[PDB]
C-alpha cells in the first residue's frame, strides 16, 4: 500500500514527539 | 444544414450522428455491483496528453528517420515497458483514491514521472539507437 | 494482405484462418475503436473522413 | 405566460404577502447598505439624524415607485387570463 | 436484541430547539414585533423559507401543479412566446424532454426525503431519521443476454496502447497516426470516465 | 404556471431596478427617476429575454437521445 | 411528452435565477434601454453557463438522493 | 377509566415503544390510539365471550410503509409495511360468515386542515392526501384506540390448543399469525397485539 | 486472488469465516452467489447436529455393550464416548466440509464474476 | 388428448397437503371442474339453443366407458369421414420424426432437434 | 409548532452552514476535498456562531425591553 | 386558532432571524472568528428599526 | 522463541533504525488506519455532459 | 416543510457555488462542470462539518 502524504497521519511523529529527550530512539 | 441537404445527406449525417451518440445511451445503464472510482479530472487528462505529446515530440525525430520497423517498434516496447509500469502504479494509486485531491495527486505524480524521468529515460534510448 | 491466407492454406475449411484474422482485427480495433468517429470514417464532417485502420484486417 | 389556476383565492394572496415580505427584508438590506449603516463604526443601537433622514428618503422612494412599477411590469409580462 | 440501547433519544424538537443557531422563539415580542396587512386568513398557512426557494415549495404541495400539459398548450414564457419561434419551441420540447427537468411527484418526494434525511443525521446524529429496515442489495444481472455485457473487473481509469506499426503500407508510411504538432505518435492514453457504464455493443 | 409567479417575477425585477437607480445615489424621487425606471425595466425584460433564449437553446441541443429526423 | 405545471414553474425559476445572476454580473441594466453588444455576448456566456450549472447541480442532487437510497 | 390514550404517530408507529424498550409489562393493559391502514385477511380463533361460543377476530394493520426503490418509473416495488396485530372484535359461531374480507373496521380520519400535512411523513410515509397526484402511493388512513396485549402461549389444561395444519386455532399464536399472513416485522408482531375498544355501546 | 502454491498457507479460520460473511452480506456480490452461501449454510446446519445426535445415540446403547457393561468405569465411560467422540467428529466435519466446498465455489464465482483471477477471461 | 392433460386439475393438488385453505377452495364458482367441454367444430345455426354439445359419439355413455381397461384412444382413433388425398397436405406434423440414413450423418443424427 | 420550530431551525443550520462556507472560503474548483486548516476554519466559524447567538438569547431574555413592537 | 396571528408570529421569527443573519455576516471579519457581540446587538436593534418602518410599506395586500 | 524472534526482532529493528537515521517520521507502506483515520470515499461522481463532438 | 428545506439547501448550494466557479464569466468546458461538482461536494462537507460542530462537537 501507499499512504498518500497528505493523507498520511503521522502517528509515529506523534509517537516521536511524546517521547523524552533521552530515548536512544532520538540518538537514532 | 440538415435543410440545405437532401435525402440521402441527411440519411448519412443522422447516421453519424447516431455513430457518434453510443456513448450517451449507455450512460443511462449502469450497473450496481461495480467497483466505483473516482476518474481522472479532464485537467489532469490534459496535462497527462500534453506530457505524452512531449514525448512524442522527443521521439519524432529519430523515429521518423528510422527505416527499419523493427527498431522502431523495439524502442515503442521499451518505452512502452516503462510507461506501463508507471501506468500500473497510477492505476493503483487511483482505483484506491478516495476523493478528486487523490486522484489529482496520482495523475500529477505520473505527469511528473513522464515529465522528469519518462524524457531522460526516451533520450538515452534514443541516443541508442 | 495484412494476415497470409498460406498460414493456414493447407486446409481448405478456413477456420483457423478465420480465427487469426478475426484475432488481428481485433487487436487493431481495441486500439483504435473509440477514436473511429472522431478521428476515422464516423466523423461528422466527412469532407476530412480518413480511413478506419483496422479496414482491410476486418 | 401558460397560466393555469393552481392556487386558490386565498392561498394566492398568502403567497403574495410571502413575496412581499421577503422583498421587504431585500429592501431592508437595500436601504441599510446604500444609507451606510452596516458599517463598522457603529457606536450603540441608535440612528442619528443623518441616518434617519437617508432613511426617510429611502422610504420615499420606495413608497413612490412600488406600485406603479408592480403595474408595469404586469402590463410588459401581459400574462393572458386563466379560465 | 439490536433495540437495547439504540434508540435513547426521540424527539428532535427537544434537540432543534437547543443546538440551533436561532433565536430563542419564547419570546413574546414575536406575537406583535411587526406590523402587517395580512387581511383574512381562513386557514393555517405556513411560511417558507429563502427568497428564492419558497414559492417552489409551494408548487410542491399544490394538487393542481402536477396537472400534465401538452407542448401546443404550454407555448409561452413569461417574456418570450415560443409558437412564433420554431427553433426557441424546438429547443424548449428537447429541454423539457430531459428525465432531470421533467421529473414526477414521486422522484421529487424521493429526493426530498433523502436529502431530509441526510441533513438531520449528518447534523444530529440521532439515528432515528435514517432507515428502520436493514436493507441487503444484490445485483442480480442477467449475463445470458448478447446485447448488455458487463465488465468483468473494470475498464482501468487510464491504459495506455501502443499503436501498430506497419500495419498499413499504402504509401510506404508505418505512422498510422500523426498529432497536431505534426509529430509520429507511438502510444495512446484511453481513459475510463464512467465506472458503472456498460460499454456499447 | 400561475400569476403569482409572474407576481414573483415583477418582485424581481422591482429589487434589481431599485438598486440599480438608488444603490448609490440615495436622492429623492422625481420624473427623472420615473424615467430611469423606465429604461431599467425595458433593459431587464431585454436581459431576460436573451438569457432565456440561449439558456433554453444550449439545454435544448444537449443530445438526449439517437437523432431520427423522421 | 407532457410536462407538469410544477415543472414549468421550476423551469421559470431557474430561467429567473439565470436571468438576476447574469444581469448583476454583466451589468445588463446600465444601458439606454437596448442591450450593447459587449453586454449581449456576455449574457450568452452568462446564460450558457447557468445551463450547465443548472444541470450539473441537479445531477449532482438527484446521485446524492440516489447514493442515499444505495 | 381515565381513557388518556397515548398517540402512535411518527416514530413510534414505525418501531413501537414497547417493542422498542422490550418492557410489553410497562406497556400492557394501556391505551393506544394508533393510526394505519387494516390489510384484507381476517384471523378466527376460537374463544367464548359473555359465555357465548365465538371467535376473536384478528386484522393486520399496516401503521408505517417504507419506499425503498430509487427506481420509481422502471420497478413499481412492494413498500416494507410494518405492521400490527389488531384484534377487530368478537363475533359468534354463527355469524363468523358475517365477517367481511376488506371490510371497513372504523370510518376513516378526516383530512388534515394543514396543507404541509399533505405529504409523505418522515416516519411513517403515509400521506392523508384524498387524491394524491401519485396513484401508486394513495393510502386511506384510519385510527383506532386500544388496549396493548401480550401474546397468549398454549396451555393444553387450559384447552388453548391449536392445530395449525388443519386450521383451529384456540390461542394467540402471534408468530405463527405473521408467518402465515406474510408479514415483515415478525418480532415486533409477535411482542404485542392491540385489542380494538371503541367508547361503550 | 489469493496466493497459490504448495509452501503457500492454507485457509485458516478466520480468513474463511471472514470471507464466507464478505459473500454474504458485501455489496459487490452478486444475488446468485449470495444465495449459493445462503444455501450452504441452510444445509450444513443439519449435519453437525445430526452426527452429535447419533453418536449420543449409539454411545448409549455401547454403553452397554456385552463386554463394555462388564468393565471398570473409567475403561467402560472411555469406550462408550468413542462412538460419541467419532460422529461427533463426523458431523462436525462434514458440515464444515460442506459449507466451505460451496462457499469457496461461490468465492470462485464472485472472483470470476469481477474477474480477479488472472489467466481466466470470457 | 384433454383426459391426458393433468394439469387441468392442479388446483386440487395444492390442497391434497393444505388443507387449511380446502374449504375456501370449494366455495369457488365450477367451470370446467370434473368436466369436458369441446369447443364447435362446425357452425350450427340454431338460435333456440344456446350451447350445442360437440362430445364425441364414444364417450357419451361413461357406464360403456366405467369398465373398460383400455385408454380412450378409441374415441379419437378413426371416427371421421374427412380425408385429404392430396401430396402436400402434412401427414406427420412432426417433422423431427425421421431417421439420418444407415450412415449416421451429424448433426442430424446426434440432436433433438433435427431427429 | 413543533414542526415550525424544527423547519425553522433546519433553515437556520443551513443559512449558518453557507454563511461559515462563504466566510473561511472552503468552496473553490481545485478539488472536493475540505483540507484540514479549512475544517478547522469553518468549526472555529461555527464556534463564534454558537457563541453569539449564547450571548444574543441571554442578553434578550433577561431585558426584553430591547426588542418591542416596532 | 387565530391562523392570521399565527401567521404574523411566523413573519416576526423569519424577519427576527433574517434581521440577525444579515448583522452577523456584515459584522464578521478575518473569515470568521472575530466578531463583536454588543456591535451586532446593535445592528440588529438598528435593522429591525429599519425593517419596522419598512414593512407597512412593502408588506401589504394588494 | 529467543531464536525465532531474535532474528526476526534484529531485522524489524534494524530497519527501524535505519528509518529514523533518515529522519522519516512517516508511516510505512502496509499501514491500515482503523476506521476514524481513514478517509471515506466520495460516492457523488457526476459524469460530464454529454455532447457531440464536432470533429 | 421539509422538502422546502431540501430546496433551500439544494438552491443555497447551486447559489454559492455558481458565484465561486463563474467568476471570470468564461464559458464553461467539461473540466469547468467538474470544478462545479467539486464545489458541490465541498459545499456538502462543509455543512456536514458546521452542522456536527453545532450539534455537540
Amino acid at each position: 500500500e501507499m499512504i498518500l502524504p497528505h493523507n498520511n497521519r503521522q502517528l509515529a511523529r506523534q509517537y516521536f514527539d511524546s517521547l523524552p529527550e533521552n530515548d536512544i530512539n532520538r540518538k537514532y | 444544414n440538415v435543410e440545405e441537404m437532401d435525402t440521402i445527406q441527411k440519411m448519412n449525417y443522422e447516421a453519424t450522428v447516431n455513430m457518434g451518440r453510443q456513448d450517451l445511451i449507455t450512460r443511462e445503464y449502469t450497473f450496481y455491483s461495480d467497483y466505483e472510482f473516482i476518474p481522472i479530472q479532464e485537467d489532469r487528462k490534459q496535462q497527462m496528453e500534453d506530457a505524452l505529446n512531449n514525448l512524442h515530440k522527443i521521439i519524432h525525430p529519430t523515429v521518423t528517420q528510422l527505416k527499419k520497423k523493427a527498431n522502431v517498434q523495439e524502442i515503442q516496447d521499451r518505452v512502452f515497458r516503462k510507461l506501463q509500469g508507471w501506468e500500473g502504479e497510477l492505476n493503483t494509486c487511483v482505483f484506491s483514491a478516495k476523493n478528486v485531491r487523490d486522484s489529482n495527486f496520482c495523475a500529477d505524480r505520473f505527469t511528473n514521472r513522464i515529465n522528469t524521468e519518462g524524457v531522460e529515460f526516451v533520450k538515452q534510448i534514443l541516443r541508442e539507437y | 494482405t495484412v494476415v497470409p491466407t498460406q498460414t493456414f492454406y493447407q486446409m481448405q475449411d478456413y477456420y483457423m484462418l478465420c480465427g487469426l484474422r478475426f484475432e488481428r482485427w481485433f487487436r487493431c480495433d481495441l486500439v483504435y475503436h473509440d477514436q473511429r468517429h472522431t478521428k476515422f470514417d464516423q466523423v461528422k464532417n466527412q469532407k476530412n473522413y480518413k480511413t478506419y485502420p483496422c479496414y482491410r484486417e476486418y | 405566460m401558460s397560466t393555469r389556476k393552481i392556487f386558490d383565492s386565498e392561498e394566492q394572496s398568502f403567497i403574495r404577502l410571502v413575496d412581499k415580505f421577503y422583498l421587504g427584508l431585500s429592501l431592508t438590506k437595500l436601504c441599510a447598505q446604500s444609507c451606510n449603516l452596516l458599517r463598522n463604526d457603529i457606536s450603540g443601537s441608535a440612528l442619528t439624524q443623518k441616518e434617519k433622514d437617508c432613511l426617510s428618503i429611502c422610504y420615499n422612494n420606495i413608497e413612490k415607485t412600488q406600485s406603479a412599477f408592480y403595474a408595469k411590469v404586469k402590463t410588459t409580462m401581459n400574462l393572458p387570463a386563466v379560465e | 436484541l439490536s433495540l437495547i440501547n439504540q434508540y435513547k433519544s426521540l424527539n428532535l424538537s427537544s434537540s432543534i430547539k437547543h443546538n440551533a443557531p436561532f433565536i430563542n422563539r419564547d419570546l413574546y415580542v414575536f406575537d406583535d414585533l411587526f406590523s402587517y396587512n395580512l387581511g383574512d386568513i381562513t386557514t393555517k398557512k405556513s411560511l417558507f423559507n429563502d427568497k428564492n426557494s419558497f414559492l417552489t415549495s409551494y408548487s410542491y404541495l399544490n394538487n393542481n401543479s402536477w396537472n400534465n400539459n401538452e407542448f401546443d398548450l404550454i407555448d409561452n414564457l413569461p417574456f418570450t412566446t415560443l409558437f412564433d419561434n420554431n427553433d426557441l419551441f424546438n429547443n424548449y420540447k428537447s429541454f423539457f424532454q430531459d428525465s432531470i427537468f421533467n421529473s414526477p411527484k414521486k422522484q421529487l418526494s424521493s429526493d426530498s426525503k433523502q436529502l431530509f434525511k441526510h441533513i438531520i443525521y449528518r447534523s444530529i446524529k440521532n439515528n432515528i431519521i435514517q432507515d428502520y429496515t436493514k436493507l441487503v442489495k444484490h445485483e442480480d444481472f442477467d449475463e445470458y443476454s448478447r446485447w448488455i455485457k458487463r465488465s468483468p473487473g473494470e475498464v482501468l481509469p487510464l491504459r495506455i496502447i501502443k499503436y501498430p506499426l506497419g500495419l498499413e503500407t499504402i504509401h510506404n508510411n508505418i505512422f498510422e497516426n500523426t498529432n497536431n504538432e505534426g509529430n509520429v505518435e507511438l502510444f495512446r492514453l484511453r481513459f475510463n470516465s464512467n465506472s458503472s457504464k456498460m460499454q456499447h455493443k | 404556471m400561475d400569476p403569482v409567479l409572474g407576481d414573483v417575477i415583477a418582485t424581481r425585477i422591482y429589487k434589481a431596478c431599485f438598486k440599480h437607480v438608488y444603490g448609490k445615489n440615495m436622492k429623492a424621487y422625481s420624473e427623472k427617476d420615473e424615467a430611469k425606471f423606465d429604461q431599467c425595466l425595458t433593459s431587464y425584460v431585454e436581459s431576460y429575454k436573451s438569457v432565456t433564449n440561449h439558456f433554453i437553446t444550449y439545454l435544448g441541443q444537449l443530445p438526449k437521445k439517437g437523432l431520427s429526423l423522421d | 411528452t407532457e410536462v407538469s405545471n410544477h415543472n414549468y414553474t421550476q423551469a421559470v425559476a431557474y430561467l429567473n435565477r439565470a436571468t438576476s445572476s447574469c444581469v448583476k454580473k454583466c451589468d445588463s441594466l446600465n444601458n439606454n434601454g437596448s442591450l450593447s453588444s459587449k453586454q449581449e455576448s456576455c449574457l450568452k456566456t452568462c446564460a450558457e453557463n447557468h445551463a450547465i450549472a443548472t444541470k450539473i447541480h441537479a445531477e449532482y442532487i438527484r446521485k446524492l438522493a440516489e447514493s442515499k437510497y444505495l | 377509566a381515565k381513557d388518556q390514550p397515548f398517540d402512535v404517530d411518527g416514530f413510534d408507529a414505525k418501531v413501537y415503544p414497547w417493542v422498542r424498550e422490550n418492557n410489553v409489562n410497562d406497556w400492557e393493559y394501556k391505551l393506544v390510539k394508533m393510526r394505519g391502514y387494516f390489510k384484507d385477511q381476517r384471523f378466527f380463533v376460537r374463544r367464548k365471550r359473555d359465555g357465548k361460543e365465538g371467535f376473536l377476530v384478528f386484522a393486520p394493520f399496516v401503521t408505517a410503509v417504507e419506499r425503498v426503490n430509487h427506481r420509481l418509473k422502471q420497478k413499481d416495488l412492494l413498500p416494507v409495511e410494518y405492521s400490527v396485530f389488531v384484534n377487530l372484535g368478537w363475533v359468534p359461531v354463527e355469524n363468523k360468515k358475517d365477517v367481511e374480507l376488506g371490510g371497513e373496521v372504523c370510518p376513516p380520519m378526516d383530512a388534515p386542515t394543514d396543507s404541509t400535512l399533505f405529504v409523505n411523513d418522515t416516519f411513517t410515509g403515509f400521506n392523508p392526501d384524498p387524491a394524491n397526484p401519485e396513484d401508486t402511493e394513495q393510502v386511506t388512513l384510519t385510527e383506532i384506540t386500544g388496549i396493548v396485549r401480550r401474546g397468549e402461549q398454549q396451555d393444553i389444561l387450559a384447552r388453548r390448543r391449536n392445530w395449525n395444519k388443519e386450521g383451529i386455532y384456540n390461542w394467540v399464536d402471534l408468530d405463527y399469525m405473521g408467518k402465515i399472513f406474510r408479514l415483515f416485522n415478525l418480532d415486533a408482531i409477535n411482542t404485542a397485539y392491540i385489542e380494538r375498544v371503541v367508547p361503550s355501546f | 486472488m489469493e496466493p497459490f502454491g504448495t509452501d503457500e498457507r492454507n485457509w485458516t479460520h478466520e480468513e474463511k469465516d471472514i470471507i464466507t460473511r464478505f459473500l454474504k452480506y458485501d455489496k459487490h456480490v452478486n444475488l446468485k452467489t449470495a444465495e449459493m452461501v445462503y444455501s450452504a449454510e441452510v444445509e450444513s446446519a443439519y449435519f453437525g447436529k445430526a452426527g452429535a445426535l447419533a453418536g449420543g445415540v449409539i454411545s448409549a446403547l455401547f454403553f452397554n455393550f456385552p463386554i463394555v457393561r462388564n468393565l471398570p468405569i473409567i475403561r467402560r465411560s472411555v469406550i462408550g464416548v468413542l462412538p460419541f467422540l467419532y460422529c461427533y467428529t463426523w458431523g462436525k466435519n462434514t458440515q464444515e466440509e460442506l459449507r466451505w466446498l460451496k462457499t469457496f465455489a461461490a468465492y470462485q464465482r464472485f472472483v470470476v464474476y469481477h474477474g480477479q483471477h488472472c489467466k481466466l477471461w470470457v | 388428448f384433454p383426459f391426458l392433460e393433468k394439469m387441468k386439475y392442479n388446483q386440487y393438488k395444492e390442497y391434497k397437503n393444505d388443507y387449511l385453505f380446502y374449504l375456501d377452495f370449494l366455495k369457488k364458482e365450477i367451470t370446467d371442474d370434473h368436466s369436458f367441454f369441446w369447443k364447435a367444430r362446425k357452425v350450427i345455426k340454431l338460435p333456440q339453443y344456446s350451447v350445442f354439445s360437440f362430445v364425441p359419439l364414444k364417450l357419451m355413455m361413461w357406464k360403456t366407458m366405467i369398465n373398460y381397461p383400455e385408454s380412450f384412444w378409441y374415441a379419437a382413433s378413426r371416427v371421421v369421414q374427412s380425408r385429404r388425398k392430396k401430396v402436400f397436405v402434412t401427414k406427420c406434423s412432426a417433422r423431427t420424426l425421421t431417421t439420418a440414413g444407415w450412415t449416421f450423418i451429424t448433426p442430424f443424427s446426434s440432436n433433438i432437434k433435427y431427429t | 409548532d413543533k414542526r415550525k420550530i424544527q423547519h425553522e431551525g433546519i433553515i437556520a443550520l443551513i443559512n449558518y452552514s453557507t454563511l461559515c462556507a462563504q466566510k473561511c472560503d472552503v468552496l473553490k474548483g481545485h478539488d472536493d476535498k475540505i483540507t484540514d486548516t479549512e475544517e478547522q476554519c469553518l468549526r472555529v466559524c461555527a464556534e463564534k456562531i454558537r457563541q453569539t447567538f449564547e450571548f444574543t438569547n441571554d442578553i434578550y431574555l433577561k431585558n426584553p425591553n430591547l426588542t418591542k413592537p416596532n | 386558532d387565530n391562523y392570521a396571528a399565527d401567521v404574523q408570529r411566523q413573519f416576526n421569527r423569519t424577519a427576527f432571524d433574517s434581521l440577525y443573519k444579515i448583522c452577523y455576516n456584515s459584522l464578521v471579519q478575518k473569515n470568521g472568528s472575530t466578531i463583536d457581540f454588543q456591535k451586532q446587538i446593535d445592528c440588529h436593534q438598528r435593522l429591525i428599526q429599519v425593517f419596522a418602518k419598512i414593512a407597512p410599506i412593502v408588506v401589504k395586500v394588494e | 522463541l529467543n531464536q525465532k524472534y531474535y532474528t526476526h526482532m534484529e531485522h524489524l529493528w534494524t530497519v527501524h533504525v535505519n528509518r529514523l537515521n533518515q529522519k522519516i517520521l512517516e508511516d510505512p507502506l502496509y499501514t491500515f488506519y482503523p476506521q476514524e483515520l481513514n478517509v471515506p470515499k466520495h460516492n457523488i461522481i457526476v459524469p460530464t455532459i454529454f455532447r457531440d463532438t464536432p470533429q | 416543510m421539509e422538502q422546502n428545506t431540501t430546496q433551500v439547501f439544494s438552491d443555497l448550494a447551486y447559489k454559492v457555488c455558481f458565484k465561486v466557479i463563474n467568476d471570470k464569466n468564461k464559458p464553461f468546458v467539461l473540466h469547468d462542470e467538474q470544478r462545479l461538482a467539486n464545489c458541490l461536494t465541498r459545499y456538502v462537507e462543509a455543512f456536514n462539518v458546521t452542522s456536527e460542530y453545532f450539534f455537540r462537537e
